[PDB]
């Protein structure tokens, strides 16, 4: 034999797919590099056939077992191919699903927001909302976008989104899975290997204490920032209090780069850009690529293959024909490796380099791996290689001795607490968003958080664990989560996490191999042969090996650690505790933008209806946000003769609870930004109270609008 | 109810300081701020009134809470 | 020839007469567009109570899918409920009728009127 | 109304269903959809052309902008 017939199918596996998949691939580079109709066939046809022969492939995989394979590598293509993954559920539920998914990518990649002011000019994402919540400034634009981006796209995905739970769970749970959620946190977990054995679950318990080392170091990033936040925004962000989601630099705040503008720690100190010194030297692209190949020579990291410089997008095609511009280090296979993008000479093309041929090194490394164990050890380590290689080229000392710095040129340490800021604001910036959003979807999948409190559990996880708060409030019919790309189009996101741990611990291993003396945040790992090869032990191990095994292969360790991160950032730490000794550190989970002028309204029917008293259902609170636009138009076209069509949408409620208490506030009838203050609201409720109590059969003393005093 | 946001006559006569104590463990910070009198029947009994306050006081009160109060 | 009074919209049509003076004599409130607004939305919350009982169905009825018709000084009118987003779909006047019955008494408290008062032409008290 | 993303404009989209479109309810939703959109647009600008119009006109010796 059984263990020898698998081998056998693997074996015949192995040889007809390295040809099979280099089609597949080649026919996708040559169409990446042409974009032509015609290549548009060619690697749609390669892919089916290449995709079919995998499916035939996995069939004959289920034949043999797993438990009387002994041989591991077997055993692990054996695994890798009898996943039957959506094929367990029904053709009718697998249409279903896939139809699910290409709703929910088509809605998120063509989404529009209309102008409230012209209805003719409409903004999608990536070009429109995405320019203004990573350049306009403007609270009121910021909020527009924000609030619309959600209450439209997000909307849209809420019922998609719940079905496709459902189908996923099921799929998983068919596939011996706990959750949808257990089914990713399969990647990490490890079996029969002794002493790196690793669980599902086990992945949740190593992220939750990671996240609390790091959670110090957070506090004191969003004490800062908030504090700049505060004077960008003024009247907009508490100093106790949490942070607008619609102020994070992005339409999601998953990073806080843009807030680099606002958050420099010092001005006057710019960063290194030698952009200008490789234009000065006639830097060009093959340039940039030899110094990033020099990069891992001087490392002992093997020369880019010679194939590859003839095959190899290496900047932009600017002909008749066109290309991807994407920085992709290709791997075509049968010892076929490129890379495709349209690099100019920029200092961000030059580490970009540097980055793209770091992943080729890792691919021709596990190149002699069997086809199926030719990939990162797990799904955090190709990219976490990518970093550190962009990283050590990034590093003064590497641009000074390639001559892009100045050799006279001096580091001032405000120079440097300005760099480590800005690393700060995409790294420690990204992982309470990436903790946050991994912890919802698996309490989601496993069922933890009901659907009825999906959006309840989400901002509420938002302002504790991210310290962020919703600019406005929503309910069920928001789906915020869905709104982010990776969620809407069905990914992972613990890899972003767990890819940022595993790169700090390779750089600083490596340090140690290259015996640097100065700070890990300007460790510079060029030139170390010794570190090369800690890297190269797993790079050359791809995932024939545990991926725990593999971090001792490099930073010798089994589970992901979170100190060297800290200690990358330990310089600028001291400086965040130090400019956060007179300003408060932390965040209050009750702070909101809108609390100021939210009414909290006690609605009491036993009390006063007492027998026959109706029960409060949404429909009473649809009566009721109603009979509050009914008030605020009576209390404009009355009180300032204006007559202005409040509808039960402006009608913002929050907080409900089952003393049927909650908080609204009223707002433009199109303009999320203008909220209609508290005093104006109250005359406009004391105008109506009689009306308000009449639609539901209560009175003063029973209808209580606290604040409102009845007279 | 008030401060807990209770469901209107969840808590009774039957369930009130067994609530008390509950709700002081669901959120004994937000509990303590509750203020809560010593509702004693027996005491109410023993409240005598001084002078001829039992015509113009005791009784003319509970006359108010009687139907036909004018008549009574 | 054509007659000038057919509808398309007629057949599913319901009268409401309103009689604020009649039930309110003095303290009798000017019936504007947004004791029309507050009507339109008083309909909804009936359609939607009506069918999330009788019919179990979470349909969101809004103002905007009661249609009004032929506004009078008398303060009466003809009103029909669509689909909350399609125009094509008229809720018939038989489930609408019983949306009324079953939230008339809400209504007419809404408008502190009575059936006598406001006069659902068709919809009676038993 | 039930795809978001599919928006006709009048020139193409709604002329064609207008034009073949045999559906009573796809005909009454472009109507319907055309003037309850576009049209209430158009009320308030109306509204105020009218009044510069007969300003404009009487003040060239006209009754009002339909003389
Ligand atoms: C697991 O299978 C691999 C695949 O053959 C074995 O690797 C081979 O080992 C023999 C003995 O040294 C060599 O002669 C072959 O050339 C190797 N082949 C390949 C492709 O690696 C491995 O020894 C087996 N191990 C166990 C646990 O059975
Ligand atoms: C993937 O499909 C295979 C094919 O059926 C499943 O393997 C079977 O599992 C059941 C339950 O243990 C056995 O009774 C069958 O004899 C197996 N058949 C074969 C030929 O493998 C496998 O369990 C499925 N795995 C998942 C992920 O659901
Ligand atoms: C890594 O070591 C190489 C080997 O010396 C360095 O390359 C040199 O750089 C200096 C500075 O421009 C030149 O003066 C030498 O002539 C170069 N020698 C060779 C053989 O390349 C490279 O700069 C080092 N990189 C770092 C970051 O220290
Ligand atoms: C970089 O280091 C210098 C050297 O200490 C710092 O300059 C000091 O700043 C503090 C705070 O204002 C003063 O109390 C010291 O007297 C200064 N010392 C000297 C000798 O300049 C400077 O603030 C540091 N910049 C950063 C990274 O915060
Ligand atoms: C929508 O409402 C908001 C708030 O009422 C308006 O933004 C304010 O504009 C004034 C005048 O420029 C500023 O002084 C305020 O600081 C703004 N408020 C905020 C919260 O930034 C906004 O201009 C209105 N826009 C529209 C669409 O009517
Ligand atoms: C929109 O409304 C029209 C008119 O009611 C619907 O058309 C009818 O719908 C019912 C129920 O679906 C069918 O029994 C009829 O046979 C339909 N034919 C007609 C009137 O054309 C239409 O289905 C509704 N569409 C949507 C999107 O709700
Ligand atoms: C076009 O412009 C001329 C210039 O003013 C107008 O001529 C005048 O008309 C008024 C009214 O008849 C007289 O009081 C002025 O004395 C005229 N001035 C001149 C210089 O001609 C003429 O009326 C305008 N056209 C129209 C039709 O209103
Ligand atoms: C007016 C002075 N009198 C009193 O206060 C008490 C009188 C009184 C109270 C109840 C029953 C009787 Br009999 C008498």
């Amino acid at each position: 034999t059984i263990e020898e017939q698998a081998k056998t199918f693997l074996d015949k596996f192995n040889h007809e797919a390295e040809d099979l998949f280099y089609q597949s691939s080649l026919a996708s580079w040559n169409y990446n590099t042409n974009i032509t109709e015609e290549n548009v066939q060619n690697m749609n046809n390669a892919g089916d056939k290449w995709s079919a022969f995998l499916k035939e492939q996995s069939t004959l995989a289920q034949m043999y077992p797993l438990q009387e394979i002994q041989n591991l590598t077997v055993k692990l293509q054996l695994q890798a191919l009898q996943q039957n993954g959506s094929s367990v559920l029904s053709e009718d539920k697998s249409k279903r699903l896939n139809t699910i998914l290409n709703t929910m990518s088509t809605i998120y990649s063509t989404g529009k927001v209309c102008n409230p002011d012209n209805p003719q000019e409409c903004l999608l994402l990536e070009p429109g909302l995405n320019e203004i919540m990573a350049n306009s400034l403007d609270y009121n634009e910021r909020l527009w976008a924000w609030e619309s981006w959600r209450s439209e796209v997000g909307k849209q995905l809420r019922p998609l989104y719940e079905e496709y739970v459902v189908l996923k769970n099921e799929m998983a749970r068919a596939n011996h899975y706990e959750d949808y959620g257990d089914y990713w946190r399969g990647d990490y977990e490890v079996n029969g290997v002794d002493g790196y054995d690793y669980s599902r679950g086990q992945l949740i318990e190593d992220v939750e204490h990671t996240f609390e080392e790091i959670k110090p170091l957070y506090e004191h990033l969003h004490a800062y920032v908030r504090a700049k936040l505060m004077n960008a925004y003024p009247s907009y962000i508490s100093p106790i209090g949490c942070l607008p989601a619609h102020l994070l630099g992005d339409m999601w705040g998953r990073f806080w780069t843009n807030l680099y503008s606002l958050t420099v720690p010092f001005g006057q100190k710019p960063n290194i850009d030698v952009t200008d010194a490789m234009v000065d030297q006639a830097w060009d692209a093959q340039r940039i690529f030899k110094e990033a190949e020099k990069f891992f020579v001087s490392v002992g990291l093997p020369n880019m293959t010679q194939g590859f410089w003839e095959n190899s997008m290496l900047t932009d095609p600017g002909n008749v024909q066109k290309a991807v511009c994407h920085p992709t280090a290709w791997d075509l296979g049968k010892g076929d490796f490129r890379i495709l993008m349209c690099t100019k000479v920029t200092m961000d093309d030059f580490l970009t380099a540097h980055h793209e041929m770091g992943h080729i090194q890792y691919d021709m490394a596990y190149a002699a791996q069997p086809f199926l164990l030719r990939n990162g050890a797990n799904e955090g380590f190709h990219e976490a290689v990518g970093e550190i290689m962009s990283l050590s080229a990034a590093t003064p000392k590497h641009l000074k001795s390639i001559g892009l710095l100045s050799p006279d040129f001096q580091e001032d340490n405000e120079t440097e607490i300005n760099f480590l800021l800005k690393q700060a604001l995409t790294i420690v910036g990204t992982l309470p968003f990436t903790y946050m959003l991994e912890k919802w979807r698996w309490m989601v999948f496993k069922g933890e958080i009901p659907k009825d409190q999906w959006m309840k559990k989400w901002w509420e996880m938002k302002r504790e664990i991210v310290g962020v708060v919703e600019p406005v409030p929503h309910d069920e019919t928001y789906c915020d989560p869905a709104s982010l790309f990776h969620v809407s189009n069905d990914y992972s996101f613990i890899r972003y996490y767990t890819r940022t741990l595993y790169q700090f611990q390779f750089q600083e291993a490596l340090c140690q191999a290259a015996k640097h003396e100065g700070p890990l945040h300007k460790c510079d790992i060029s030139n170390s042969t010794e570190a090369g090869q800690k890297l190269f032990n797993m790079l050359r191990l791809g995932k024939s090996e545990p991926w725990t095994l593999a971090l001792e292969n490099v930073v010798g360790a089994k589970n992901m650690n979170v100190r060297p991160l800290l200690n990358y950032f330990e310089p600028l730490f001291t400086w965040l505790k130090d400019q956060n000794k007179n300003s408060f550190v932390g965040w209050s989970t009750d702070w909101s933008p809108y609390a100021d002028q939210s009414i909290k309204v006690r609605i009491s029917l036993k009390s006063a209806l007492g027998d026959k008293a109706y029960e409060w259902n949404d429909n009473e609170m649809y009566l009721f946000r109603s009979s509050v636009a009914y008030a605020m138009r009576q209390y404009f076209l009355k009180v300032k003769n204006q007559m202005i069509l409040f509808g039960e949408e402006d009608v913002r409620v929050a907080n409900l609870k089952p003393r049927i208490s909650f908080n609204f506030f009223v707002t433009a009838p199109k303009n999320v930004s203008d909220i209609i203050p508290r005093t104006e609201v109250e005359k406009a409720i004391r105008m109506s109270r009689s009306r308000i109590n009449d639609a539901f059969r209560l009175n003063d003393n029973s209808l209580e609008f606290l604040g409102i005093q009845p007279t | 109810i008030n401060g807990f946001d209770l469901p209107e006559g969840n808590v009774t006569q039957e369930n009130f300081v067994d609530m008390q104590q509950r709700c002081n463990a669901s959120d004994p910070a937000a509990y303590a701020q509750l203020v809560f009198q010593t509702c004693d029947i027996n005491a109410f009994l023993s409240e005598a009134v001084e002078g001829t306050g039992l015509a113009f006081i005791v009784f003319t009160e509970a006359i108010t809470k009687m139907p036909l109060s004018p008549l009574w």
